[PDB]
Formats: C-alpha cells, sequence, structure tokens
C-alpha cells in the first residue's frame, strides 16, 4: 500500500488496485480509496455478505468507482464454495442501486459465445428472473496457455489436455478429478482448484 | 396596514402579518392557544409538542378550525383563511401537504404521529374555511399518465398483510375525517341494515 | 396507503400521488435498457462494446485479473 | 479448461477473439448487420460512472461550482477542448501529472472566459482574462496550432519594457487514446 502511493504520487501509471482474498472494511477501503491517487478500485467479494461489504465501501464513496469482480467457486487457483448465478440472482438489484459499481463476471469463461448471454442480459431469463447485463468479464484459467505467459511448454501441454467440465458437474472436484482438476486445501486450509497431476 | 402577530413555542415562531381589522379577534385565539401547547422541552420530543414553525402553524389551524361552525359564518373564519394562504405561500409552495410532510420527516426530527397531526390540521382547516379542493391538481405523476409518459394499474390488498388491520381504519377516520367520515357512516349504517 | 419514507426508494408512499415536482414522476430501472450493451467508435473508426466499464476505460470491457 | 485448447496463441488473438465475438453479435443482433449505424465520438472514455452556444462569456465569482464551469469550458461535442477541461490528469511521456489546464482555469473572483468558434472545433480559441494593474488583460490563450496539437499560451502581462511575453506549452491530442487523450510535448520544454 505505501509502495503504491510513493509510485502514485510520482505519477507512475497504475490505473487501479484489486485487493484479492476477501474485502477490506469502510475504514481501510477509505483509505485505499483517498491516500493512493487510484482512478478506480477493484474487490473481489466471494459471498453474498462480501458483497453487501462491497456495496457499503461503493455508499460511502458515491462518486469513486469500484470495479465489483464478482467469482464463482468453480473459478481456478484459490476458491469459494458459491454458486456462480444464485449470489448473482439475490444481490444484482442491490448492486445496481450505486452507479458507481462497475459489475463485472468472471470465472469458467473462454469465449465470446458463452459470455455473451451475460452481456445482453439474457442469462438471468432461464431463472424466470428479468434481463440482468454486466458491465465486463475477467479470464483467468482461458489465458494461462498464451504465448507470452511463462507457464513451461509442458505445463500449457497438461493445462490443454484438461477437458474441463460444464458448470453443472464442476462441484465434483471436492472428491475427485473432474475435468482434469481437483480440489486441494492450501496451508491455511482454504480451498485451491489445481490439475490433478500426480504431485 | 397589516400588524405583526408572533405564534410561538420555545425557539421556533411565525410572524403572522394580520389584517388591522381582523387583529382584534386573532389576538384572543393567539393568547387562548399558548395556554393549550405544554411546557417547551429540548428537541421538543412530547407527543404534542411541534418541533417546527410548520407544525406550529399547523396546530393552530387545527384549534381554530375547532371553533368554526359548519352552517353559519362566525367570526373566526377572516382569520383561518388568512393563517390557510401564509401557511400555503411559506411551507405548500403551490405542493401538496404530503410533499411537505415528507420533507419534516427526512429533512427534521418530527415523528410519522406528529405529521398525521399535521396533515389532518391542514386538510381539517380547508374544509372549515369553505375552500374545498374543486381544482384539478397539479401532480406530476397524474400529468405525466395525462401526456402518456406513463400508464397506473390500481391493486387492491386482501387479508393477512398485518395483525393490526383495524389502526389503519382509525388513522383514516381520526387524520382525512372531513374527506372520509361520509363515506365510513354511510358503510356503517349499510352493515347495520345488512344485519 | 401510508405515509413513511423508503430509504433505498425501491417504491414510493402517499406522497409521490400528490407531489407536483419531478418527485412525482419517479421510474424504476428496467435493467435489460439501463445496461444494454452497445457499439461506438472512435475517430479512427475503432469499434468498443460501449458499457459502465469500457465508457471509463477506454478499452474493451475485458480483463485479464491478478 | 473446457474454452482452454489452442497452445500459445498470442494474447492479442485470444483477446481480441472476446471482443470481436461480441461485436459480430451485437452488430447483427441490434445494429442490422451495419457499421454505419454504429455512433462515433473523437475519442472513447474517461467517463465516470456516475454523471451548446457558438460565442460566449463566462463569469467566476466566489459561488461558481468548479463542476459546473469546467463542463461549460468544456462544450457539449467530445473534442479537444472536452478532453482539456474534463481529462482530470495528462501523460508526461509514460508519467501521468495533474492537468493544469484545469489547474490554470480554476474559477475565483476577477477571471473572465471568452469562448470564440464554439461550434467548430477546429478553430474553437477559449481565451482567459483576468486583472492586472487595475485593467483587465488576457493571460491564457487555449487553441489547436496543427490538427493534433493543443498550444496553452501563458501570459506575463509584468515585462521589462511594457510588451507582454508568452509561454507556449505544447500538448498532443491523441483521440486513439480515449482515457489519456492529452499528452505534453516534452521536447525542447
Ligand atoms: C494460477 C492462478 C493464480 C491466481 N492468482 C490470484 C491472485 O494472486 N489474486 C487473486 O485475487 N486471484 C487470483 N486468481 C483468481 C483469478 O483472479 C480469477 O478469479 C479466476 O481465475 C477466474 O476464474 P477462471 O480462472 O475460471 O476464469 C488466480 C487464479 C489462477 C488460476
Ligand atoms: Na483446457
Amino acid at each position: 500500500i505505501p509502495l503504491i502511493k510513493e509510485l502514485r504520487s510520482k505519477g507512475y501509471p497504475i490505473q487501479f488496485l484489486t485487493i484479492g482474498a476477501g474485502v477490506p472494511s469502510l475504514e481501510v477501503a477509505s483509505e485505499y480509496i483517498e491516500t493512493l491517487g487510484l482512478k478506480y478500485l477493484g474487490l473481489k467479494p466471494g459471498s453474498i455478505d462480501a458483497i453487501s461489504q462491497v456495496i457499503n465501501i461503493a455508499k460511502a464513496h458515491p462518486n469513486f468507482p469500484i470495479a465489483l469482480q464478482w467469482t464463482g467457486g468453480r473459478g481456478g487457483g484459490h476458491h469459494s464454495f458459491e454458486d456462480a448465478h444464485t449470489p448473482m440472482l439475490q444481490m444484482y438489484s442491490k448492486i445496481r442501486r450505486h452507479p458507481n459499481i462497475m459489475l463485472i463476471f468472471g470465472s469458467g469463461f473462454g469465449s465470446a459465445d458463452d459470455t455473451y448471454p451475460y452481456l445482453t442480459g439474457e442469462w438471468s431469463t432461464k431463472f424466470d428472473y428479468p434481463p440482468m447485463p454486466f458491465d465486463g468479464f475477467l479470464f483467468g484459467s482461458r489465458v494461462m496457455i498464451a504465448k507470452e505467459v511463462k507457464t513451461s511448454p509442458d505445463a500449457k501441454k497438461c493445462i490443454a489436455a484438461c477437458t474441463g467440465v460444464p458448470d453443472d458437474k464442476w462441484e465434483q472436484t471436492y472428491k475427485k478429478p473432474t475435468g482434469g482438476i481437483v480440489t486441494v486445501r492450501s496451508e491455511m486450509g482454504e480451498p485451491i482448484h489445481k490439475i490433478a497431476t500426480r504431485g | 396596514s397589516t400588524r405583526p402577530l408572533t405564534l410561538s413555542h420555545g425557539s421556533l415562531e411565525h410572524v403572522l402579518l394580520v389584517p388591522t381589522a381582523s387583529f382584534f379577534i386573532a389576538s384572543q385565539l393567539q393568547e387562548q392557544f399558548n395556554k393549550i401547547l405544554p411546557e417547551p422541552t429540548e428537541g421538543f420530543a412530547a407527543d404534542d409538542e411541534p418541533t417546527t414553525p410548520a407544525e406550529l402553524v399547523g396546530k393552530f389551524l387545527g384549534y381554530v378550525s375547532s371553533l368554526v361552525e359548519p352552517s353559519k359564518v362566525g367570526q373566526f373564519d377572516q382569520v383561518l383563511n388568512l393563517c390557510l394562504t401564509e401557511f400555503e405561500n411559506c411551507y405548500l409552495e403551490g405542493n401538496d401537504i404530503h410533499a411537505l410532510a415528507a420533507k419534516l420527516l427526512q429533512e427534521n426530527d418530527t415523528t410519522l404521529v406528529k405529521t398525521k397531526e399535521l396533515i389532518k390540521n391542514y386538510i381539517t382547516a380547508r374544509i372549515m374555511a369553505k375552500r374545498p379542493f374543486d381544482k384539478k391538481s397539479n401532480s406530476a405523476l397524474f400529468r405525466a399518465v395525462g401526456e402518456g409518459n406513463a400508464q397506473l394499474v390500481a391493486i387492491f390488498g386482501g387479508q393477512g398483510n398485518t395483525d393490526d388491520y383495524f389502526e389503519e381504519l382509525r388513522d383514516l377516520y381520526q387524520t382525512y375525517h372531513v374527506l372520509v367520515g361520509d363515506l365510513i357512516k354511510f358503510s356503517a349504517e349499510t352493515l347495520s341494515e345488512l344485519i | 396507503g401510508t405515509l413513511d419514507i423508503n430509504p433505498d426508494d425501491d417504491y414510493g408512499f402517499k406522497q409521490e400521488i400528490f407531489d407536483v415536482t419531478s418527485n412525482g414522476l419517479k421510474k424504476n430501472p428496467n435493467w435489460l435498457e439501463e445496461y444494454h450493451p452497445k457499439l461506438i467508435k472512435n475517430k479512427s473508426g475503432k469499434i468498443f462494446v460501449e458499457t459502465k466499464f469500457s465508457k471509463l476505460i477506454g478499452r474493451p470491457p475485458l480483463l485479464v485479473p491478478g | 479448461a473446457q474454452f482452454t485448447k489452442v497452445i500459445d496463441e498470442p494474447i492479442k488473438s485470444i483477446m481480441d477473439g472476446i471482443h470481436d465475438g461480441h461485436i459480430k453479435k451485437l452488430l447483427h443482433q441490434y445494429y442490422g448487420d451495419d457499421e454505419s449505424k454504429i455512433p462515433a465520438v473523437e475519442y472513447f472514455g474517461g467517463e465516470s460512472p456516475v454523471d451548446s452556444e457558438d460565442s460566449a462569456v463566462f463569469k467566476a465569482t466566489s459561488s461558481t461550482d468548479e463542476e459546473s464551469w469546467f463542463k461549460a469550458l468544456a462544450g457539449s461535442e467530445i473534442n479537444w477542448r472536452h478532453a482539456s477541461f474534463l481529462c482530470s490528469f495528462i501523460t508526461q511521456d509514460k508519467m501521468f501529472v495533474s492537468n493544469p489546464i484545469r489547474k490554470v482555469f480554476k474559477p475565483s473572483q476577477g477571471m473572465v472566459v471568452e469562448i470564440s468558434n464554439g461550434n467548430t472545433s477546429s478553430k474553437t480559441v477559449v481565451t482567459l482574462s483576468e486583472p492586472v494593474q487595475g485593467e483587465l488583460k488576457p493571460t491564457v490563450i487555449l487553441k489547436l496550432l496543427k490538427e493534433n496539437i493543443i498550444q496553452m499560451e501563458m501570459i506575463e502581462n509584468r515585462t521589462m519594457d511594457g510588451k507582454p511575453v508568452s509561454l507556449p506549452l505544447l500538448y498532443n491530442f491523441n483521440p486513439d487514446n480515449g482515457f489519456a487523450p492529452i499528452s505534453e510535448v516534452m521536447e525542447d520544454r
């Protein structure tokens, strides 16, 4: 945080800061927003409670842009236990009561085709809700075999060969290899989606 | 010529530009009024204690209305009409009583019950002063459905919305008596007969 | 039925009926219309997907996350 | 993982893949496959998610609201002038500094701004005049020079021989960068 402030004050081209693995308190957010000359703040709430915390941060700085990066348990790396859809169905209305929240959808996305119904808002139709269009998207896993990522040649081969699974089967990672992915506990006990290598 | 008449309760007042003619009668009501107000407190917290200048003029309209006769015309009629005219200018600004009542709720520290009293006092005052709501309303919603930028459907609730439904009737009869009294009375008589 | 104040402004109370200013005519958002994705052109003729996000950053509304 | 197959695809291709795919679908679904129906703006970006006349004079009191004042000097049409007065920062060669145009035009008692040729941006000239030893004089002249060079002429009317003196500050205006379209010409500055 002090680094960003120092660098930002020498006019470094840092546009924004995204905070991962849970959402700051109002007092800490208020600090990041007002001290670090940032043009927006990214927050990655994992649960319905976390989304409320993001809203209360936006409420408190209603002219400051918040990138609310919504993410499912179906996400890669450190992941939640949450469905990708239910939390957005519950909270979308409350999020859109705050113009300064730029609502971004992440996790399980790879192409224009799978991502488009979330841009249109036609996705929420399937669940007898009105259309709920999203402002943006993030691609984590999809990008890991790009030419210019440092992922080792054999690692890209291994990622590629992962057939992957539809959203309705993603939770089987808790029990067994599913699309060539398992979930697995960190040293602190948080779940992680990793490729089901021997190791 | 005019001549001032301070309506007051603790901190807050309203300077009333009473015509020279009607000052005799007006300052009589002023005096009899000031005693029936309770003692001021901090914040004006007591239930029957006006928190704003608007509420104050409210209570006065309500008092003066109670001394006005519906068939004959007494001496308090020319006073009531000037208090209304003064209230409508200073506090309504051509808007509806309900719009003012909602300002006082968010803006000041008046309670619901003090606001329902304000609405009662102003509407009771309008009818007793022979100034009914004959004019068609400047309602922004109704103008808009008028121009076809809006359309209304009316829905009517059923049983089971609250455990204390009859209080909603009390509130109507107490607040909006001058508007709804005839309807309640008819409904009661109709049901007695049905039995 | 009731006079009261909705802090969320979700819906209105009796005031909204009789109010004469803008405050009488409030419309609830239709999300489809309010957040409809759009297309837009720079002077160079580049096409962007216009959303609340891309409108800020002047780039496609797509990001590689940390 | 079900969408991750093609190894060593350049990142530009993956991302443009997704964006181009959306444009294609949006064009068909809402624009009748017709690129001429897509609205255009000189530059795209710099829009907070919360948010004329050809010849005008603006007088700054001590009450004038900054936001109204800059919105006025900017004009509605999106051009070099809109950026000059609303864009919060400018580039000085990779580094981002506070927009010096907004700094110099921050409103206060005495300031008078005159816009000539408001409705044609190629020719527009905004002229700041302030009190200088009693008599009101021009202190700043903002305009295009060439098509993509903004010039803020900073004027000192208190000089060695009475003849006013000029500092020509020069800024490139590049509408291909919607987020940071104005960047100071640093060479020989
Ligand atoms: C290898 C890897 C590393 C990650 N590292 C971080 C990190 O440092 N901080 C963070 O907030 N999220 C991290 N994430 C989560 C991503 O930001 C993002 O939420 C997720 O990858 C999106 O889901 P998807 O990968 O299914 O598209 C990581 C994800 C992966 C796969
Ligand atoms: Na894969």
